[PDB]
DNA sequence: ATCAATATCCACCTGCAGATTCTACCAAAAGTGTATTTGGAAACTGCTCCATCAAAAGGCATGTTCAGCTGAATTCAGCTGAACATGCCTTTTGATGGAGCAGTTTCCAAATACACTTTTGGTAGAATCTGCAGGTGGATATTGAT
DNA sequence: ATCAATATCCACCTGCAGATTCTACCAAAAGTGTATTTGGAAACTGCTCCATCAAAAGGCATGTTCAGCTGAATTCAGCTGAACATGCCTTTTGATGGAGCAGTTTCCAAATACACTTTTGGTAGAATCTGCAGGTGGATATTGAT
């Protein structure tokens, strides 16, 4: 190559930027949108398994479970969690915040009368 | 050896027939169904719980329609216990019919 | 007397007397072994067993609503959630009621949305 | 040796990702770093709550097994009425 | 002549009993021993209730002493459990040894 | 032979005849033990001793010498076990205990 | 000032008596409305109640038994009118 | 002339109301206003003088109560004075609004 | 800092209002003494269902980096509630018929209890559907840089 | 306001899990038909416990003035979200031994079911008293001003 157009010319194309991010909070609301459309659960089924033998073994040894004992203990424990939040983020917000903080999740049971 | 059975009833056949009603061509889960099962013994238990108490209150031994009655209209918020007591009285008095 | 145990006539259900799919035997038996009251008249059964089968329907009409916007056929808990909570009367009926594999109703505080 | 392996800490299995996920459900957009201590806080204590009603249900009973009926009944005690595992 | 009755079952002198029991020189207003009669039916409603319970789940006719202590385990918090168990546990072993 | 009650022999101050009565005609069961009401009974009077006690203490504390709706009040949400045994409880005529927000005490 | 409503007859330093007794310090002028409002969703619901019963018993006076197991239905549980 | 400073009286009368137990609503508006409820469920009804009596009691009680939460949720949010928003929130996670 | 105004205590003091002890009257409990019954425990045992092992693979959890933007701190004004001084309109406080809430007696519709006859819902085992969950791929929005 | 970069649809596809479908078996239901028991509607009637009036009483509505508190506006340190790399540990498919529920028969301890006797807690005046709430006096501690 010695004709006349495409000397040196490697700044061509130059439209093409670096790399990509999404702000803070877009993913937060992707998420939500996620969670609030599925009903899967949301604890790793076997680490649940243990803290329920867990505890249960604290207040009294040598004891069985149905498989579906547990399942029920995680569809209310999850159940009472995710409710908890939502009035926990109502409590933030009431603070003008956006950011649900233990003040907040106090404040909900406080409330509710669980720690009043 | 022997032959060792269990049964337990549920309102499953039930539902499933009302189910047929409104919705003819849907269907069902077991898990579904299952809740469904819950939620009529739950009603069935708060309903007849009421009317036990209402029966004591007044130094009634006997639960009848009339209990039942005021038992629904205590537990079920405003339109839907309206329409509850209109089936109930319905059933009532056309059973009554039969002589 | 016994001549009465035979030929002619044969029986019918309370429910189909009634006029109702739900068992009015089942229900007044159940009232019975349930320890409400001593006595049980007749048309306990008949009333309990009527609204019972008419609550069931309002739910099931409503989930198998939420059935069809999703286009699906088989209700599925999802379906009975759905109908229940957007329902006033029947979420407050059931205000402390937890149907397992339900989720919850999808809905982002306003002051959460960007700018 | 016979069998028996030692259970401890089974709190940490509460992963910081498994609360966010419910926080979401909850519809919460943002978190402090204090909220997952705290959440395993408020979880060990509900259920400690319904395990003892539950298993005080199974002692009744003269039985080694906590049923799901011991966790409905606990669970109806408590005010949390469960649909799904045989009401 | 007259011929009248009604009758008012009330827990109020087994209530006055236990207080010049703690308190021998303390008296009680007529509206408080109202509250405290009013709890005593509360308490008795609830624990009967539980034991009512326990009888259903494990289909048994019969509300003996043991549904009443698991009703009490359930109903009560820690401490007051514990002594009510005991002071229960005694009443009934004291009415057995001796007749 | 002479009769002497049942809470006698279970050694309470509690009528046995009378929770035995009460839960038979409660349709808690079908049938009713022979311990039960006593057990029931033992019960109920313990607990009524607790609150007694605990009022009467209150009494005292007023330089009070008969027992009012407020003494029992006093006494009860100031125990954290009966407090939470009668959460769900509202005392005619107790009103409540003194606690104000620190956040609203005087700035000096 | 003579025509009156009788929600309107719950008076504001009456409010201001309760809202004392529960600790508040200083309070929005707009408090009041709101606390009628709430008042009267109380009574409300309670009372349907108490009237239930009352209709149930066949009668036309409202006994203190009514309203005390309509409140404990609402889980208010009321102590010194009844057991 | 003599002033007390704002919040001082109100202070004193938190001491006051909060060591009493005599009810705080007048007897005859509160009398009226049951009775005006009431009638829109049946007509032509009497009142046991100890059921208003009974009504009151649990009305007042409520309400300090849900002063008392109200009161929490003002402070919660860097506040002294309770506002609407503090009554509603309150409400809201007691279950009685949401 | 020094009053000067109020509010808040403490010690008494005394009347009335609502606890007391007093007596006598039953019916209703509750105790006792037989008789007939039965719930549910013990003693097997058949047969779900739980605990436990294994072993391969993929979906998640952990840990770290980087900086957008959120909470928290500071400041400052307008303006919302608090404190205040009393007349006035309504809420207390009692008396006075009478409406109902209740004791009481009666009488039949309705509930039981008992014993056959009979219809029906639960289930164990196999056979055949069939919504639909994932897998794609590519058309359709929704962000975020610029 | 474009374009690029990802996420989000959304209908098409079909392989498997799980509904829906009979075959039959059977036991507990549920129903049908005399006989016996009784709970409560129903009519009355007395006796409280209400709703109504009047006079007699004590809090509320008002309007002024200013302290103080709530928000608004500004700033900025860093927490917390987004993304990325790596390696574990949950999730899954299977299979086994055996604890331990859950049937079944079988009795006796305990419980119901009358009947008879004794006692006792509730009630209706009737008289007796007593704890203590308002009232006083006067000391002293807060509160707010200068
Ligand atoms: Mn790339
Ligand atoms: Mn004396
Ligand atoms: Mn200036
Ligand atoms: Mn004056
Ligand atoms: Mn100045
Ligand atoms: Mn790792």
């Amino acid at each position: 190559l010695a004709t006349k157009a495409a000397r040196k010319s490697a700044p061509a194309t130059g439209g093409v930027k670096k790399p990509h991010r999404y702000r803070p909070g877009t993913v937060a609301l992707r998420e939500i949108r996620r969670y609030q459309k599925s009903t899967e659960l949301l604890i790793r089924k076997l680490p649940f398994q243990r803290l329920v033998r867990e505890i249960a073994q604290d207040f009294k040894t040598d004891l069985r479970f149905q498989s579906s004992a547990v399942m029920a203990l995680q569809e209310a424990s999850e159940a009472y969690l995710v409710a908890l939040f939502e009035d926990t983020n109502l409590c933030a917000i009431h603070a003008k915040r956006v950011t649900i903080m233990p003040k907040d999740i106090q404040l909900a049971r406080r409330i509710r009368g669980e720690r009043a | 050896k022997k032959r060792r059975k269990t049964r337990k009833e549920s309102y499953a056949i039930y539902v499933y027939k009302v189910l047929k009603q409104v919705h003819p061509d849907t269907g069902i889960s077991s898990k579904a169904m299952s809740i469904m099962n819950s939620f009529v013994n739950d009603v069935f238990e708060r309903i007849a719980g009421e009317a036990s108490r209402l029966a004591h209150y007044n130094k009634r031994s006997t639960i009848t329609s009339r209990e039942i009655q005021t038992a629904v209209r205590l537990l079920l918020p405003g339109e839907l216990a309206k329409h509850a007591v209109s089936e109930g009285t319905k059933a009532v008095t056309k059973y009554t019919s039969a002589k | 007397g016994k001549q009465g145990g035979k030929t002619r006539a044969k029986a019918k259900t309370r429910s189909s007397r009634a006029g109702l799919q739900f068992p009015v035997g089942r229900v007044h038996r159940l009232l019975r072994k349930g320890n409400y009251a001593e006595r049980v008249g007749a048309g306990a059964p008949v009333y309990l067993a009527a609204v019972l089968e008419y609550l069931t329907a309002e739910i099931l009409e409503l989930a198998g609503n939420a059935a069809r916007d999703n286009k699906k056929t088989r209700i599925i808990p999802r379906h009975l959630q759905l109908a229940v909570r957007n329902d006033e009367e029947l979420n407050k009926l059931l205000g402390r009621v937890t149907i397992a594999q339900g989720g919850v109703l999808p809905n982002i505080q306003s002051v959460l949305l960007p700018k | 040796k016979r069998h028996r392996k030692v259970l401890r800490d089974n709190i940490q299995g509460i992963t910081k990702p498994a609360i966010r996920r419910l926080a979401r459900r909850g519809g919460v957009k943002r978190i402090s770093g204090l909220i997952y201590e705290e959440t395993r806080g408020v979880l060990k204590v509900f259920l400690e709550n319904v395990i003892r009603d539950a298993v005080t249900y199974t002692e009744h009973a003269k039985r080694k097994t906590v049923t799901a009926m011991d966790v409905v009944y606990a669970l109806k005690r408590q005010g949390r009425t469960l649909y799904g595992f045989g009401g």
